[PDB]
Protein backbone atom coordinates (compact mmCIF):
# COMPACT_ATOMS: atom_id res chain seq x y z
CA UNK A 1 0.00 0.00 0.00
CA UNK A 2 1.49 3.19 -0.77
CA UNK A 3 -0.31 6.62 1.00
CA UNK A 4 -3.89 6.04 1.69
CA UNK A 5 -4.90 9.28 0.53
CA UNK A 6 -4.62 11.39 -2.78
CA UNK A 7 -4.94 14.09 -4.70
CA UNK A 8 -7.60 13.51 -7.06
CA UNK A 9 -9.89 16.74 -8.78
CA UNK A 10 -13.33 18.45 -9.84
CA UNK A 11 -15.42 18.69 -13.42
CA UNK A 12 -14.39 19.98 -17.14
CA UNK A 13 -16.90 21.68 -19.23
CA UNK A 14 -18.22 21.83 -22.31
CA UNK A 15 -20.55 24.68 -23.73
CA UNK A 16 -21.36 26.32 -27.18
CA UNK A 17 -20.53 29.69 -27.35
CA UNK A 18 -19.85 32.59 -29.85
CA UNK A 19 -19.05 31.28 -32.99
CA UNK A 20 -20.00 27.51 -31.87
CA UNK A 21 -24.12 28.83 -31.42
CA UNK A 22 -23.57 30.41 -34.44
CA UNK A 23 -22.72 27.00 -36.22
CA UNK A 24 -25.32 25.49 -34.04
CA UNK A 25 -28.10 27.06 -35.48
CA UNK A 26 -27.97 28.10 -39.66
CA UNK A 27 -25.90 24.95 -39.54
CA UNK A 28 -26.58 22.36 -36.62
CA UNK A 29 -22.66 21.39 -36.77
CA UNK A 30 -20.36 22.10 -33.72
CA UNK A 31 -16.79 21.48 -32.57
CA UNK A 32 -15.28 21.39 -29.40
CA UNK A 33 -12.98 24.77 -29.28
CA UNK A 34 -13.99 25.80 -32.92
CA UNK A 35 -12.01 29.07 -31.70
CA UNK A 36 -8.58 27.64 -31.27
CA UNK A 37 -9.29 24.90 -34.02
CA UNK A 38 -11.05 27.79 -36.55
CA UNK A 39 -7.33 29.83 -35.57
CA UNK A 40 -5.31 27.78 -36.18
CA UNK A 41 -6.41 26.90 -39.14
CA UNK A 42 -6.37 30.70 -40.26
CA UNK A 43 -3.06 30.92 -38.76
CA UNK A 44 -1.89 28.13 -40.69
CA UNK A 45 -2.59 29.18 -44.10
CA UNK A 46 -1.35 33.25 -43.17
CA UNK A 47 2.09 31.80 -42.16
CA UNK B 1 0.33 7.19 -37.51
CA UNK B 2 2.27 3.91 -37.57
CA UNK B 3 6.41 3.17 -37.98
CA UNK B 4 8.33 1.52 -40.49
CA UNK B 5 11.94 -0.50 -40.37
CA UNK B 6 13.91 -0.03 -43.33
CA UNK B 7 14.90 -3.87 -44.74
CA UNK B 8 17.34 -5.60 -47.07
CA UNK B 9 16.88 -8.60 -49.02
CA UNK B 10 14.22 -10.22 -50.64
CA UNK B 11 11.52 -8.44 -48.78
CA UNK B 12 8.74 -6.96 -50.35
CA UNK B 13 9.21 -2.51 -49.08
CA UNK B 14 7.67 -0.85 -46.19
CA UNK B 15 5.51 2.10 -46.99
CA UNK B 16 4.16 4.38 -43.77
CA UNK B 17 0.62 3.77 -43.07
CA UNK B 18 -1.42 5.85 -41.70
CA UNK B 19 -4.85 5.28 -39.75
CA UNK B 20 -7.85 7.22 -39.65
CA UNK B 21 -10.48 6.13 -37.20
CA UNK B 22 -14.03 8.12 -35.50
CA UNK B 23 -15.95 6.68 -33.13
CA UNK B 24 -19.76 7.44 -32.03
CA UNK B 25 -20.97 8.59 -28.57
CA UNK B 26 -23.61 6.17 -26.64
CA UNK B 27 -26.10 7.92 -25.76
CA UNK B 28 -27.87 6.68 -22.16
CA UNK B 29 -29.96 8.55 -19.58
CA UNK B 30 -30.32 7.90 -15.97
CA UNK B 31 -33.50 8.64 -14.15
CA UNK B 32 -34.63 8.68 -10.52
CA UNK B 33 -38.00 10.00 -9.00
CA UNK B 34 -39.61 10.83 -6.19
CA UNK B 35 -43.13 11.88 -4.86
CA UNK B 36 -45.49 13.97 -2.87
CA UNK B 37 -48.36 12.69 -1.24
CA UNK B 38 -51.40 14.87 -2.02
CA UNK B 39 -51.26 16.60 1.97
CA UNK B 40 -47.83 17.40 1.29
CA UNK B 41 -49.06 19.53 -1.54
CA UNK B 42 -51.11 22.11 -0.53
CA UNK B 43 -49.69 22.48 2.52
CA UNK B 44 -46.70 23.73 1.18
CA UNK B 45 -48.27 26.39 -1.45
CA UNK B 46 -50.06 27.75 1.47
CA UNK B 47 -53.41 26.44 0.81
CA UNK B 48 -54.47 24.92 3.80
CA UNK B 49 -53.30 27.25 6.92
CA UNK C 1 -36.24 23.70 -33.43
CA UNK C 2 -32.57 23.29 -32.49
CA UNK C 3 -30.55 19.72 -32.91
CA UNK C 4 -27.30 19.36 -34.06
CA UNK C 5 -24.28 16.85 -34.18
CA UNK C 6 -20.75 17.68 -32.69
CA UNK C 7 -17.12 16.50 -33.06
CA UNK C 8 -16.12 15.53 -29.58
CA UNK C 9 -12.50 15.74 -30.34
CA UNK C 10 -9.67 15.01 -32.38
CA UNK C 11 -6.64 12.47 -31.05
CA UNK C 12 -3.26 12.17 -32.82
CA UNK C 13 -0.06 10.27 -31.94
CA UNK C 14 3.78 11.04 -31.94
CA UNK C 15 6.12 8.59 -34.34
CA UNK C 16 8.97 8.13 -31.77
CA UNK C 17 12.05 8.20 -33.39
CA UNK C 18 14.79 5.55 -32.54
CA UNK C 19 18.19 6.52 -32.93
CA UNK C 20 20.59 3.74 -32.71
CA UNK C 21 23.58 5.61 -31.24
CA UNK C 22 21.30 5.41 -28.04
CA UNK C 23 20.73 2.36 -27.94
CA UNK C 24 22.01 -1.12 -26.04
CA UNK C 25 23.43 -2.76 -29.24
CA UNK C 26 25.53 -0.41 -31.09
CA UNK C 27 27.95 -0.88 -28.31
CA UNK C 28 28.98 -4.73 -30.37
CA UNK C 29 30.00 -2.96 -33.45
CA UNK C 30 31.74 0.18 -35.36
CA UNK C 31 30.35 2.11 -37.24
CA UNK C 32 31.81 4.59 -40.29
CA UNK C 33 29.96 6.50 -42.73
CA UNK C 34 32.00 5.62 -45.97
CA UNK C 35 29.84 7.66 -48.46
CA UNK C 36 31.68 6.19 -51.59
CA UNK C 37 30.92 2.19 -51.12
CA UNK C 38 29.02 2.74 -53.69
CA UNK C 39 32.41 2.67 -55.71
CA UNK C 40 33.76 -0.04 -54.43
CA UNK C 41 34.27 -3.65 -55.10
CA UNK C 42 36.50 -5.07 -52.57
CA UNK C 43 37.32 -3.93 -49.07
CA UNK C 44 39.46 -5.20 -46.65
CA UNK C 45 41.10 -6.01 -43.24
CA UNK C 46 44.82 -7.17 -42.48
CA UNK C 47 44.68 -9.20 -39.31
CA UNK C 48 48.05 -10.19 -38.16
CA UNK C 49 48.34 -12.14 -34.78
CA UNK D 1 -41.59 47.47 -29.63
CA UNK D 2 -45.06 49.08 -28.38
CA UNK D 3 -48.03 49.80 -30.30
CA UNK D 4 -50.45 52.86 -31.01
CA UNK D 5 -53.82 50.99 -30.31
CA UNK D 6 -52.60 49.74 -26.44
CA UNK D 7 -55.44 48.22 -25.21
CA UNK D 8 -55.23 45.27 -27.36
CA UNK D 9 -51.92 44.10 -26.55
CA UNK D 10 -51.58 44.28 -22.64
CA UNK D 11 -54.05 41.02 -22.90
CA UNK D 12 -52.42 40.34 -25.82
CA UNK D 13 -48.49 40.72 -24.73
CA UNK D 14 -50.04 38.80 -21.61
CA UNK D 15 -56.41 36.17 -10.45
CA UNK D 16 -56.84 40.01 -8.70
CA UNK D 17 -59.89 38.44 -7.14
CA UNK D 18 -58.61 35.35 -5.77
CA UNK D 19 -56.38 38.31 -4.16
CA UNK D 20 -59.39 40.37 -3.21
CA UNK D 21 -60.56 36.54 -2.22
CA UNK D 22 -57.83 36.03 0.34
CA UNK D 23 -58.16 39.48 1.10
CA UNK D 24 -61.67 39.49 3.00
CA UNK D 25 -61.29 36.12 3.83
CA UNK D 26 -57.96 35.45 5.32
CA UNK D 27 -56.79 39.29 5.96
CA UNK D 28 -59.91 39.07 8.13
CA UNK D 29 -59.21 37.36 11.76
CA UNK D 30 -60.67 35.47 14.44
CA UNK D 31 -63.99 35.69 11.74
CA UNK D 32 -67.02 34.41 12.00
CA UNK D 33 -69.52 35.03 14.85
CA UNK D 34 -69.13 38.79 16.39
CA UNK D 35 -69.08 40.18 20.03
CA UNK D 36 -71.58 42.86 20.80
CA UNK D 37 -69.69 46.60 21.26
CA UNK D 38 -20.11 23.91 -10.39
CA UNK D 39 -20.21 26.21 -13.39
CA UNK D 40 -22.66 24.08 -15.73
CA UNK D 41 -23.14 20.87 -13.33
CA UNK D 42 -24.31 23.27 -10.47
CA UNK D 43 -25.93 25.45 -12.48
CA UNK D 44 -27.75 22.52 -13.64
CA UNK D 45 -28.48 21.40 -10.07
CA UNK D 46 -29.68 24.57 -8.64
CA UNK D 47 -32.12 24.41 -11.59
CA UNK D 48 -33.83 21.18 -10.72
CA UNK D 49 -34.43 22.25 -7.88
CA UNK D 50 -35.60 25.44 -8.96
CA UNK D 51 -38.05 24.44 -11.51
CA UNK D 52 -39.32 22.10 -8.09
CA UNK D 53 -40.00 25.50 -6.84
CA UNK D 54 -41.96 26.88 -9.53
CA UNK D 55 -44.09 23.93 -10.44
CA UNK D 56 -44.63 23.82 -6.57
CA UNK D 57 -45.30 27.60 -7.27
CA UNK D 58 -48.62 26.64 -8.78
CA UNK D 59 -51.46 23.66 -9.19
CA UNK D 60 -56.11 19.54 -18.58
CA UNK D 61 -55.30 19.71 -22.23
CA UNK D 62 -53.10 16.54 -22.13
CA UNK D 63 -52.69 13.10 -20.63
CA UNK D 64 -49.69 10.64 -21.31
CA UNK D 65 -49.95 6.83 -20.85
CA UNK D 66 -46.79 5.66 -20.31
CA UNK D 67 -46.40 1.49 -21.15
CA UNK D 68 -43.95 -0.76 -21.62
CA UNK D 69 -43.99 -3.91 -24.63
CA UNK D 70 -41.45 -5.38 -27.21
CA UNK D 71 -40.98 -4.57 -30.64
CA UNK D 72 -41.98 -7.43 -32.19
CA UNK D 73 -45.13 -6.38 -33.43
CA UNK D 74 -45.63 -2.57 -33.42
CA UNK D 75 -42.14 -0.61 -33.07
CA UNK D 76 -41.87 3.07 -32.23
CA UNK D 77 -38.72 3.61 -34.12
CA UNK D 78 -39.90 3.06 -37.41
CA UNK D 79 -43.06 4.93 -36.39
CA UNK D 80 -42.46 8.90 -36.12
CA UNK D 81 -43.80 12.05 -33.93
CA UNK D 82 -47.89 11.53 -34.84
CA UNK D 83 -49.04 8.08 -34.83
CA UNK D 84 -51.70 6.06 -34.00
CA UNK D 85 -50.42 2.86 -31.06
CA UNK D 86 -53.90 0.68 -30.56
CA UNK D 87 -53.51 -1.58 -27.93
CA UNK D 88 -54.08 -5.47 -28.23
CA UNK D 89 -55.41 -7.27 -25.23
CA UNK D 90 -55.20 -10.94 -23.68
CA UNK D 91 -53.07 -12.84 -25.85
CA UNK D 92 -54.33 -15.42 -23.31
CA UNK D 93 -57.91 -16.25 -25.49
CA UNK D 94 -55.97 -18.43 -28.29
CA UNK D 95 -59.15 -19.37 -28.68
CA UNK D 96 -60.22 -20.11 -25.79
CA UNK D 97 -63.38 -18.41 -26.39
CA UNK D 98 -62.98 -19.22 -29.65
CA UNK D 99 -65.26 -22.47 -27.65
CA UNK D 100 -68.04 -20.13 -27.30
CA UNK D 101 -69.40 -17.48 -29.74
CA UNK D 102 -68.07 -19.18 -32.34
CA UNK D 103 -71.17 -20.30 -34.53
CA UNK D 104 -71.30 -24.28 -35.27
CA UNK D 105 -69.98 -25.42 -38.96
CA UNK D 106 -66.75 -23.40 -37.51
CA UNK D 107 -63.39 -24.86 -37.08
CA UNK D 108 -62.39 -22.97 -34.10
CA UNK D 109 -59.42 -24.32 -33.70
CA UNK D 110 -58.23 -22.07 -36.33
CA UNK D 111 -57.13 -19.29 -34.06
CA UNK D 112 -55.81 -21.56 -31.46
CA UNK D 113 -53.15 -22.51 -34.24
CA UNK D 114 -52.98 -19.37 -36.55
CA UNK D 115 -51.95 -17.56 -33.09
CA UNK D 116 -49.80 -20.39 -31.15
CA UNK D 117 -48.09 -20.62 -34.75
CA UNK D 118 -48.14 -16.23 -34.74
CA UNK D 119 -45.88 -17.18 -31.43
CA UNK D 120 -44.05 -19.56 -32.83
CA UNK D 121 -43.29 -17.22 -35.75
CA UNK D 122 -42.07 -14.48 -33.49
CA UNK D 123 -43.18 -16.85 -23.48
CA UNK D 124 -43.90 -14.89 -20.62
CA UNK D 125 -41.65 -12.89 -18.53
CA UNK D 126 -40.43 -9.18 -18.30
CA UNK D 127 -42.46 -7.72 -20.48
CA UNK D 128 -45.68 -8.52 -22.80
CA UNK D 129 -46.61 -7.45 -26.44
CA UNK D 130 -49.41 -4.99 -26.68
CA UNK D 131 -49.24 -2.05 -28.94
CA UNK D 132 -49.88 -2.49 -31.70
CA UNK D 133 -48.75 0.51 -34.53
CA UNK D 134 -51.47 1.89 -37.21
CA UNK D 135 -48.75 1.04 -39.41
CA UNK D 136 -48.99 -2.86 -38.74
CA UNK D 137 -52.41 -2.85 -39.59
CA UNK D 138 -52.20 -0.98 -42.80
CA UNK D 139 -49.67 -3.84 -44.02
CA UNK D 140 -51.20 -6.59 -42.61
CA UNK D 141 -54.29 -5.56 -44.70
CA UNK D 142 -53.04 -4.03 -47.56
CA UNK D 143 -53.66 -7.06 -49.79
CA UNK D 144 -57.27 -8.02 -48.27
CA UNK D 145 -58.87 -3.73 -48.50
CA UNK D 146 -59.15 -2.33 -51.73
CA UNK D 147 -56.07 -0.15 -53.19
CA UNK D 148 -53.10 -2.08 -53.86
CA UNK D 149 -49.48 -0.84 -54.15
CA UNK D 150 -50.39 2.95 -52.13
CA UNK D 151 -51.40 0.17 -50.02
CA UNK D 152 -48.68 -2.04 -50.73
CA UNK D 153 -45.65 0.98 -49.92
CA UNK D 154 -47.08 0.88 -46.40
CA UNK D 155 -46.12 -2.64 -46.55
CA UNK D 156 -42.93 -2.12 -48.32
CA UNK D 157 -41.98 0.33 -45.34
CA UNK D 158 -42.80 -2.04 -42.59
CA UNK D 159 -41.06 -5.07 -44.19
CA UNK D 160 -37.72 -2.74 -44.26
CA UNK D 161 -38.15 -0.99 -41.06
CA UNK D 162 -40.22 -2.78 -38.39
CA UNK D 163 -40.69 -9.16 -40.95
CA UNK D 164 -43.10 -10.21 -43.84
CA UNK D 165 -43.92 -13.26 -41.73
CA UNK D 166 -45.07 -11.21 -38.73
CA UNK D 167 -47.19 -9.54 -41.22
CA UNK D 168 -48.44 -12.74 -42.89
CA UNK D 169 -48.51 -14.29 -39.33
CA UNK D 170 -50.76 -11.47 -37.98
CA UNK D 171 -52.80 -11.67 -41.20
CA UNK D 172 -53.97 -15.20 -40.70
CA UNK D 173 -54.62 -13.93 -37.32
CA UNK D 174 -56.86 -11.43 -38.75
CA UNK D 175 -58.13 -13.94 -41.36
CA UNK D 176 -58.94 -16.05 -38.29
CA UNK D 177 -60.42 -14.01 -36.02
CA UNK D 178 -63.27 -12.19 -38.35
CA UNK D 179 -63.72 -16.32 -39.02
CA UNK D 180 -64.64 -16.93 -35.47
CA UNK D 181 -66.57 -14.03 -34.34
CA UNK D 182 -63.95 -12.88 -31.91
CA UNK D 183 -63.37 -9.40 -33.94
CA UNK D 184 -60.29 -7.19 -34.48
CA UNK D 185 -62.00 -4.83 -32.30
CA UNK D 186 -63.48 -6.40 -29.26
CA UNK D 187 -59.42 -6.58 -29.42
CA UNK D 188 -56.95 -3.43 -30.26
CA UNK D 189 -58.58 -0.16 -28.47
CA UNK D 190 -56.72 3.10 -29.27
CA UNK D 191 -53.98 3.86 -27.05
CA UNK D 192 -52.28 7.61 -27.70
CA UNK D 193 -50.37 9.68 -30.05
CA UNK D 194 -46.83 8.22 -29.42
CA UNK D 195 -44.76 11.04 -27.84
CA UNK D 196 -41.42 8.78 -27.27
CA UNK D 197 -40.28 5.38 -27.01
CA UNK D 198 -37.05 4.97 -25.12
CA UNK D 199 -36.31 1.37 -26.19
CA UNK D 200 -33.39 -0.95 -25.18
CA UNK D 201 -32.76 -4.38 -27.02
CA UNK D 202 -36.30 -6.31 -27.54
CA UNK D 203 -38.07 -3.74 -24.91
CA UNK D 204 -39.46 -0.12 -25.36
CA UNK D 205 -40.98 1.97 -23.11
CA UNK D 206 -43.66 3.73 -25.12
CA UNK D 207 -45.04 7.36 -24.06
CA UNK D 208 -48.35 8.09 -25.73
CA UNK D 209 -51.26 10.65 -25.51
CA UNK D 210 -54.26 8.78 -23.72
CA UNK D 211 -55.93 11.97 -24.22
CA UNK D 212 -55.77 15.68 -25.50
CA UNK D 213 -53.81 17.75 -28.48
CA UNK D 214 -51.22 16.51 -30.24
CA UNK D 215 -48.99 19.28 -31.53
CA UNK D 216 -48.52 20.38 -28.25
CA UNK D 217 -46.35 17.96 -26.81
CA UNK D 218 -42.21 17.47 -26.93
CA UNK D 219 -42.95 19.74 -30.00
CA UNK D 220 -39.86 21.41 -31.60
CA UNK D 221 -39.04 20.83 -35.27
CA UNK D 222 -39.69 17.27 -34.37
CA UNK D 223 -39.47 15.13 -31.33
CA UNK D 224 -36.40 14.75 -30.16
CA UNK D 225 -33.71 14.79 -32.79
CA UNK D 226 -36.15 13.05 -35.56
CA UNK D 227 -38.80 14.88 -37.75
CA UNK D 228 -41.25 17.23 -37.04
CA UNK D 229 -44.80 16.35 -35.80
CA UNK D 230 -48.03 15.23 -37.49
CA UNK D 231 -50.62 12.82 -37.12
CA UNK D 232 -50.43 11.29 -40.85
CA UNK D 233 -52.90 8.75 -41.52
CA UNK D 234 -50.32 6.81 -43.49
CA UNK D 235 -52.13 5.76 -46.17
CA UNK D 236 -53.73 7.66 -49.15
CA UNK D 237 -55.38 4.12 -49.09
CA UNK D 238 -56.60 5.30 -45.61
CA UNK D 239 -57.61 8.72 -44.46
CA UNK D 240 -61.12 8.23 -46.43
CA UNK D 241 -62.01 11.41 -46.61
CA UNK D 242 -66.00 11.64 -45.85
CA UNK D 243 -67.75 14.76 -46.27
CA UNK D 244 -67.51 14.77 -50.36
CA UNK D 245 -69.79 17.51 -49.68
CA UNK D 246 -69.09 19.88 -46.90
CA UNK D 247 -69.88 23.05 -44.49
CA UNK D 248 -67.26 24.41 -41.51
CA UNK D 249 -67.57 22.33 -38.78
CA UNK D 250 -64.82 20.57 -36.93
CA UNK D 251 -64.11 17.51 -38.75
CA UNK D 252 -63.93 14.26 -36.66
CA UNK D 253 -61.69 11.35 -36.62
CA UNK D 254 -62.75 7.69 -36.40
CA UNK D 255 -61.52 3.89 -37.32
CA UNK D 256 -63.66 1.67 -38.75
CA UNK D 257 -62.82 -2.23 -38.92
CA UNK D 258 -64.72 -3.15 -42.81
CA UNK D 259 -65.04 -6.71 -43.04
CA UNK D 260 -65.85 -9.80 -45.65
CA UNK D 261 -67.93 -12.26 -44.37
CA UNK D 262 -67.08 -15.10 -47.59
CA UNK D 263 -67.78 -12.15 -50.10
CA UNK D 264 -64.04 -11.92 -49.62
CA UNK D 265 -63.19 -14.34 -47.08
CA UNK D 266 -63.39 -12.77 -43.68
CA UNK D 267 -61.67 -9.40 -45.37
CA UNK D 268 -60.33 -6.94 -43.00
CA UNK D 269 -60.56 -3.31 -43.66
CA UNK D 270 -58.66 -0.70 -41.41
CA UNK D 271 -59.01 3.19 -42.41
CA UNK D 272 -59.96 6.46 -40.61
CA UNK D 273 -62.99 8.50 -41.78
CA UNK D 274 -62.97 12.49 -41.05
CA UNK D 275 -65.73 14.30 -41.58
CA UNK D 276 -68.40 16.58 -38.88
CA UNK D 277 -70.91 14.18 -38.14
CA UNK D 278 -71.60 13.33 -34.23
CA UNK D 279 -71.43 9.42 -33.63
CA UNK D 280 -75.35 9.13 -33.95
CA UNK D 281 -75.16 9.87 -37.34
CA UNK D 282 -71.89 8.04 -38.82
CA UNK D 283 -73.57 4.52 -38.09
CA UNK D 284 -76.01 6.07 -40.97
CA UNK D 285 -73.39 6.74 -43.01
CA UNK D 286 -71.72 3.66 -42.50
CA UNK D 287 -74.88 1.83 -43.77
CA UNK D 288 -74.36 3.89 -47.39
CA UNK D 289 -71.06 3.86 -48.87
CA UNK D 290 -70.65 -0.08 -47.75
CA UNK D 291 -71.80 -3.21 -50.18
CA UNK D 292 -69.75 -5.57 -47.25
CA UNK D 293 -72.93 -6.45 -46.03
CA UNK D 294 -72.77 -10.13 -47.11
CA UNK D 295 -73.53 -12.69 -44.85
CA UNK D 296 -73.21 -15.10 -47.92
CA UNK D 297 -74.53 -13.02 -39.31
CA UNK D 298 -74.67 -9.31 -39.89
CA UNK D 299 -72.30 -7.38 -37.95
CA UNK D 300 -70.08 -5.54 -40.90
CA UNK D 301 -68.43 -2.58 -39.11
CA UNK D 302 -67.33 -1.76 -35.58
CA UNK D 303 -66.40 2.04 -34.95
CA UNK D 304 -64.82 4.00 -31.99
CA UNK D 305 -64.32 7.83 -31.93
CA UNK D 306 -61.13 8.80 -31.67
CA UNK D 307 -61.82 12.87 -31.50
CA UNK D 308 -61.72 15.99 -33.04
CA UNK D 309 -59.86 17.96 -35.30
CA UNK D 310 -61.56 21.58 -34.42
CA UNK D 311 -60.46 23.09 -37.67
CA UNK D 312 -61.29 21.34 -41.02
CA UNK D 313 -58.65 22.44 -43.10
CA UNK D 314 -55.22 20.60 -42.11
CA UNK D 315 -56.10 17.81 -44.40
CA UNK D 316 -52.94 17.40 -46.03
CA UNK D 317 -52.45 13.98 -48.03
CA UNK D 318 -48.81 13.47 -48.52
CA UNK D 319 -47.52 10.28 -50.22
CA UNK D 320 -44.07 11.97 -49.17
CA UNK D 321 -42.14 10.72 -45.56
CA UNK D 322 -39.24 8.59 -45.11
CA UNK D 323 -39.41 5.42 -42.41
CA UNK D 324 -36.17 4.13 -43.91
CA UNK D 325 -36.15 3.74 -47.81
CA UNK D 326 -39.78 3.16 -48.65
CA UNK D 327 -41.96 5.94 -49.42
CA UNK D 328 -45.52 6.01 -48.52
CA UNK D 329 -48.97 8.14 -49.54
CA UNK D 330 -48.98 10.22 -46.12
CA UNK D 331 -51.60 12.36 -45.31
CA UNK D 332 -50.85 15.00 -42.61
CA UNK D 333 -53.94 16.05 -40.37
CA UNK D 334 -52.52 19.25 -38.87
CA UNK D 335 -54.17 19.88 -35.13
CA UNK D 336 -55.79 16.54 -33.77
CA UNK D 337 -57.60 16.60 -30.02
CA UNK D 338 -57.53 13.02 -28.79
CA UNK D 339 -61.27 11.75 -27.59
CA UNK D 340 -60.87 8.44 -26.94
CA UNK D 341 -64.37 7.27 -27.42
CA UNK D 342 -65.73 3.64 -27.19
CA UNK D 343 -66.47 0.91 -29.53
CA UNK D 344 -69.94 0.66 -31.12
CA UNK D 345 -71.11 -1.51 -33.34
CA UNK D 346 -74.12 -3.82 -33.07
CA UNK D 347 -74.71 -4.14 -36.70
Amino acid sequence: EDTEADVPVTYGEMVLNGANLVTALVMGKAVRSLDDVGRHLLDMQEE
Amino acid sequence: HQPLIARDGPHPVEQPVHNYMTKVIDRRALNAAFSLATEAIALLTGEAL
Amino acid sequence: DVEFDALLGSYCNTLSLVRFLELGLSVACVCTKFPELAYMNEGRVQFEV
Amino acid sequence: TKPLPTAPMAWAESSPRELAGHAPLRRVLRPPIARRDTRATRDDTEQAVDKILRGARRAPRYHLTRQVTLTDLCQPNAERAGALLLALRHPTDLPHLARHRAPPGRQTERLAEAWGQLLEASESGCARAGLVSFNFLVAACTAAYDARDAAEAVRAHITTNYAGARLDRFSECLRAMVHTHVFPHEVMRFFGGLVSWVTQDELASVTAVCSGPQEATHTGHPGRPCSAVTIPACAFVDLDAELCLGGPGAAFLYLVFTYRQCRDQELCCVYVVKSQLPPRGLEAALERLFGRLRITTCTYAAFAELGVMPDDSPRCLHRTERFGAVGVPVVILEGVVWRPGGWRACA
